[PDB]
């Protein structure tokens, strides 16, 4: 009866709260390292282009 | 056939040691014909003759 506010109405960084698995979604915070391996088959020469 | 105002750019050019650099030269060739193309310098080696 007193339960208050869930943490998907109070999670700081717009995160939105899930359960079943307790996971937490979509948080605005930090940043992502991304490194990509591209095969030599998807470029084209300066010549070609 | 002679060539006259003829000019040469190289889009990529890579010491790779298998002829990783190529160039496009521009001519105004007098007549149709077959010439032989040679490096006057020895630093660089052209595949075709």
């Amino acid at each position: 009866k007193e339960r208050g506010a869930s943490l998907q109405h109070t999670a700081p960084f717009g995160c939105q709260i899930a359960t079943n698995p307790v996971r937490a979604v979509n948080c605005a915070v930090g940043n992502m390292p991304i490194s990509i391996d591209i095969p030599e088959a998807a470029f084209t020469r300066v010549v070609d282009a | 056939p002679s060539l006259t105002d003829m000019s040469c750019e190289v889009p990529a050019c890579t010491h790779s040691s298998d002829f990783g650099g190529v160039a496009v030269i521009k001519y105004a060739a007098s007549k149709k014909g077959k010439c032989a193309v040679h490096s006057m310098t020895n630093a660089v080696t052209i595949r075709e003759a």
